[PDB]
RNA sequence: AUAGGAUAGCAUUCGGGAAUUCUUCUCUGCGGGAUUCCUUUGUAUGCACAAGGUGAAAUUUUGGGCAACAGCAGGUCUGUGAUGCUCCUCAAUGUUCUGGGCGACACGCGCACUACAAUGUCAGUGAGAACAAGAACGAACCUACUUGAUCAAAAGAGUGGGGAAACCCCGGAAUCACAUAGACCCACUUGGGACCGAGGAUUGCAAUUAUUGGUCGCGCAACGAGGAAUGUCUCGUAGGCGCAGCUCAUCAAACUGUGCCGAUUACGUCCCU
């Protein structure tokens, strides 16, 4: 019971296209880089935020995405 | 007398109410048996899962399938 | 300087097993000094199964509405019940609890017109210790015996498959009928 | 319906101190039930018993006295 | 000499139990000022005792523990001043021994019960209106 | 020398520990020796009302909360040195209450 | 043995021994010494009014008496109230339901009172009761007493 | 309790025109007794020096006679008056404890009492209602 | 020990005095912490799921509050100085005051409380909660202690304290426990406590059990587990147990909260609704 809904989701497509370079596989690293770069009032949703980007960041290493577009 | 049964898989929950489980059940007896590896379809009531262990009264009794 | 579990501090774990083999795996012979461990036994499943089996007996005896939540009243009727059950049998009570918990469940049984069906393990500890208790508590109702007299009687007939214990009878009954319904 | 005497007499009372030990499990219910007398006498005969040594206290609590004969 | 004095707590439903446990002359445990063995009923002396059987009695040598309980019931205080014994016990090895005896203690400890070093978390659940209790709803009738 | 409590209590979490931190910053300017803040209990003031006028339907419930927040400070200076401290613009809805203990 | 002393531990003092074991030895301390005031009321009333009997006990005089002496050994400066929730129980109230009731006040005056007699009890320093030194003596005796099961 | 059973037991005890059980405990056997409850029955037996854990039916004569004059004249015997179950009697003015048949009587009286009167209370009792 | 079994240790204690030292426990404003994060299975692109791990917590974390758009001739004109239109308006449908009534029953129904007993009822002893409330020079309000007391309870009286983390208060709640060597021993019985009698006290301007405690009687009133039917509920839950607040001069079998003891069963299905 734990989908993501459309605004995590977009939020982490947002944070995957800007911020590719700074992310890794790690949830807790991650998680600093997008409570630096990200506002939101809610912890429990960057942190949902986070899991989702790391998931897109392990998909990325197995080829493209849809909805991702880097250089 | 009964003869143990081992539960190898759960096929689903059977009956209107589902309180039966229907599972497919290996009979458990000694090398050289008539009935050694002979596998059975049996309707249970209870908490069951896959690997559980029945007491069959009966080995020539399948259940219809569902 | 850490020595086992006695149950009281005198009914030995040691060599604690049932015969039944299908039941070997649902019922619990980890040592324990008292029935009365306050852990979280139904979040799952099947976890109730690793419960050791005199607390699921002490759980039996706490039903009515005069009896509920009564877990020291019950630790101590089983204290006194073991102590009879040895004394009638000079067996350990617990392989006699253990056989008794075997012995009392119908391994087939109807359900709906009825078809017979099979009983799983985790069904059968609870039907026995469930019979055994109703058939303990109707016993001692309106009666001079007390409960852990009654307790104590139920179960050694229960572990010997005594058609005088209540489990026993009740489990035959079923039996047949299911048998009757094939 | 059953009639349990309140008192010894001398016939129940010599069943008590000549029959009653040797018994492998004795309470104050077992007692009442084959000598036909009220658990309090019977609690009190079993209890001048245990005093006497004739037999041993197995289990006991405020409520509950469970004794059985002496090896 | 050292004090060699160190203080736990142990939780259980609205229990808290605080045991100070000191490097002393001899072993001596005591709950609200009360010896372990006069504690009633039996059932909760045991329950309390098994912080010591199931390491063994010689971890305890010259330990003096006082185990201060409020709050809760009974059952409550009994189970929450054995988890403060067992941490208690824990800590003093932590700070005065190696790391192999206290991982060994508590290894013991944990795979005889987990609740004995970590707290049970369950508390009391409040009660709402159009209810009796947590869950039970009013009676409805139709006719 | 002599103690000087102030009391600090408000209905506004944010208010009163606005105060409470201007208070400190200001003793500290002042150089004088202070004991606390200590938070003293938080108070809930409950309200439980039905929520229909009349009677009709199923019997739902309003819970009013008011809560209070407590604090106070202790200042080891005379009574001119205090009321030089609390002299400022105080937050509205703040009640600031100056006692001296023995 | 099983009254050995626990090496290196000796004597006892209150808390140490059975609270009951303790109870009984004072009261039949109390009655044999025969120097206690025991009211002629004690014989007609019942303990409290939340009892629908009374106290069935010959000697419950006295032993009330060890109690509110071992009570004000636990808590000094206890008055009357203290001990009429110490005493207190759950009354019948018919077809209503139940509530608890404090224990009669006046008994454990009447107890205070004579336990003061003997010597054990005084008023204590701002208000209340407490033990006085031949009161604590007195207790922690019993208590050794008790743990060395004389009991006379 | 460890008493052999005397040949004079009485199954059926005769005290004040009622048949008191001789299996109950004396205390709770004197209960039967109408005017006297357990507390009244257990002060009794305080007055006349029998021990309460004896049976009644093992009660002699003269110590039936002894309860019976107790309970008859209660005050005689330093039993306080709040003790009394008629304190002060709204025809009589006198203090007295009523046994056995003058229960039923005194409440007879009573109720025509209050119905000659026409009161509230002896109307409604005239009526049955509660 | 009346005999005193089993259950750790081989110098301890004293909320009826000081001195330092400190924050484990309590207090709390803002923070941290959990997300399918990690590993496998079946899915097999993705969206996910199930077991396990990590962990205080493992899936809407748990429990609440909030909760769209459409309607209902749903309720309230008995909340308001919210109101249209209508009715009364000086022997008034306005307003007071006096006395009744809202409570009357051989009746029916809904929701409770107490029970039918020994896993008990009595008498004793022990250890032990949490939400809370307290008054308008003093005086209400809440309390502790003492006394009454050279003799029942309930009372009645003093001296103090508390504006409430300060007094109550170390909050001695009841379930509960007791190797108390206590009474009862299967009976409508020491179960049950309905109904009723007599004394006495208390709140109030005013009280005949229809204010409400308390005492002794009554208990020979049913009731020994309840037909067809039917309610609620999945974990600190049901059930059981008390406590507080609210009504409140006086009176909880009610409601709103609180903590205490603490399970059985299922972890499913669409048979019924
Ligand atoms: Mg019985
Ligand atoms: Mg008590
Ligand atoms: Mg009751
Ligand atoms: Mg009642
Ligand atoms: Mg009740
Ligand atoms: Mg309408
Ligand atoms: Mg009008
Ligand atoms: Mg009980
Ligand atoms: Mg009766
Ligand atoms: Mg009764
Ligand atoms: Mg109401
Ligand atoms: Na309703
Ligand atoms: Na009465």
């Amino acid at each position: 019971g734990k989908i993501r809904t459309k605004t995590v989701k977009r939020a982490s497509r947002q944070v995957v296209e800007k911020y590719y370079s700074k992310l890794n596989f790690d949830f807790y690293q991650n998680k600093r880089v997008i409570m630096d770069v990200t506002i939101a009032e809610s912890k429990k949703l960057k942190n949902k935020i986070a899991g989702y980007t790391t998931h897109i960041m392990k998909r990325l290493a197995r080829g493209p995405v849809r909805g991702i577009s880097l250089k | 007398q009964a003869q143990v049964g081992l539960i190898i898989k759960v096929l689903g929950r059977t009956g209107s109410r589902g309180n039966v489980t229907q599972v497919r059940v290996r009979l458990m007896a000694e090398a050289g048996s008539p009935d050694y590896n002979r596998t059975i379809v049996r309707n249970v009531k209870g908490p069951c899962k896959e690997n559980d262990m029945l007491s069959l009264m009966e080995t020539e009794r399948e259940a219809r399938r569902l | 300087s850490s020595k086992t579990p006695k149950l009281f501090n005198k009914w030995s774990f040691e060599g604690l097993e049932t015969s039944e083999l299908a039941l070997r795996d649902h019922i619990s012979t980890t040592a324990a000094y008292v029935p009365h461990t306050s852990g979280r036994w139904q979040k799952r499943r099947f976890y109730k199964a690793r419960m050791p089996i005199v607390e699921r007996l002490a759980n039996g005896l706490m039903f009515k509405g005069r009896g509920n939540g009564r877990k020291l009243q019950a630790a101590r009727l089983l204290k006194h019940t073991l102590e009879i059950i040895h004394l009638l049998t000079d067996e350990n009570p617990l392989q006699v609890v253990v056989d008794a918990v075997s012995k009392g469940a119908p391994r087939e049984d109807s359900t709906r017109r009825r078809q017979a069906v099979d009983v799983s393990p985790m069904r059968r500890v609870n039907e026995a210790i469930y019979q055994m208790c109703k058939g303990a508590r109707e016993a001692a109702f309106r009666n001079l015996k007390s409960m852990p007299e009654c307790l104590a009687d139920e179960i050694v007939n229960a572990s010997k498959g005594s058609s005088n214990s209540y489990a026993i009878k009740k489990k035959d009954e079923v039996e047949r009928v299911a048998k009757a319904n094939r | 319906a059953l009639q349990n005497a309140v008192m010894f007499d001398k016939e129940t009372y010599d069943k008590l101190r000549s029959e009653v030990p040797k018994y492998k499990l004795i309470t104050p219910s077992i007692i009442s039930d084959r000598l036909k007398i009220a658990v309090s006498i019977a609690a009190a005969g079993l209890k001048q018993l245990c005093r006497e040594k004739l037999i041993r206290l197995v289990s006991c609590s405020s409520k509950t006295r469970v004794y059985t004969r002496i090896v | 000499y050292a004090l060699k004095q160190v203080q736990t707590f142990g939780k259980k439903k609205t229990a808290i139990a605080v045991a100070t446990v000191t490097k002393a002359a001899q072993c001596n445990i005591k709950v609200n000022g009360v010896p372990l063995q006069q504690i009633l009923p039996d059932t909760l002396r045991a329950k309390i005792m098994e912080a010591i059987t199931v390491v063994g009695s010689k971890y305890y040598s010259r330990l003096r523990i006082d185990v201060a309980v409020h709050g809760g019931g009974q059952v409550s205080q009994a189970y929450a001043a054995r988890q403060a014994i067992a941490k208690g016990l824990i800590a003093f090895f932590q700070k005065y021994h190696n790391e192999v005896e206290k991982a060994a203690l508590k290894d013991k400890f944990l795979a005889y019960d987990k609740f004995l070093l970590i707290a049970d978390p369950r508390r009391c659940e409040p009660k709402k209106w159009g209810r009796h209790s947590a869950r039970t709803r009013f009676t409805k009738s139709y006719r | 020398g002599q103690t000087v409590r102030l009391t600090i209590t408000s209905r506004n979490a944010k208010a009163v520990e606005s105060v409470t931190s201007q208070l400190l910053t200001r003793a500290r300017d002042e150089k004088v020796t202070i004991h606390g803040p200590v938070r003293l209990p938080t108070r809930t003031l409950k309200i439980t009302t039905r929520k229909t006028p009349c009677g009709n339907g199923t019997n739902t419930w309003d819970t009013f909360e008011l809560k209070i927040y407590k604090r106070i400070i202790d200042l080891h200076a005379p009574t001119e040195q205090v009321k030089k401290i609390t002299s400022f613009t105080m937050e509205s809805g703040v009640d600031v209450s100056i006692t001296i203990l023995d | 043995n099983k009254i050995h002393r626990i090496g290196k531990r000796k004597g006892a003092t209150l808390k140490d021994v059975s609270a009951w074991r303790w109870i009984k030895t004072a009261a039949r301390h109390f009655k044999q010494e025969g120097k206690i005031f025991v009211p002629n009321c004690t014989e007609i009333m019942k303990s409290s009014h939340g009892r629908e009997r009374a106290p069935q006990n010959p000697d419950w005089y006295y032993i009330r008496c060890a109690a509110v002496l071992r009570a004000i050994y636990l808590r000094p400066g206890v008055g009357y109230g203290g001990l009429s929730k110490r005493f207190g129980n759950k009354k019948n109230y018919g077809s209503r339901p139940e509530h608890t009731v404090t224990s009669s006040t006046g008994p454990l005056h009447w107890a205070c009172k004579s336990l003061t007699k003997l010597g054990l009890v005084e008023p204590g320093a701002q208000s209340g009761q407490r033990l006085t030194r031949k009161g604590h003596k007195f207790a922690d005796s019993l208590a050794f007493q008790v743990q060395i099961r004389k009991f006379g | 309790s460890l008493t052999l059973i005397p040949d004079h037991f009485q199954h059926i005890v005769r005290l004040l025109n009622t048949n008191v059980e001789g299996k109950r405990k004396v205390p709770f056997a004197l209960r039967m007794v109408k005017g006297v409850g357990i507390r009244f029955a257990y002060l009794v037996c305080k007055k006349a020096g029998i021990d309460v854990e004896r049976r009644a039916g093992t009660l002699t004569a003269e110590e039936l006679e002894k309860i019976a004059e107790i309970i008859a004249d209660p005050a005689k015997f330093k039993i306080p008056d709040w003790f009394l179950n008629r304190q002060r009697d709204p025809k009589t003015g006198k203090t007295e404890h009523l046994s056995s048949s003058m229960v039923d009587t005194r409440l007879r009286d009573d109720l025509e009492r209050l119905k000659k009167m026409r009161a509230h209370r002896g109307v409604r009792h005239a009526y049955g209602l509660r």
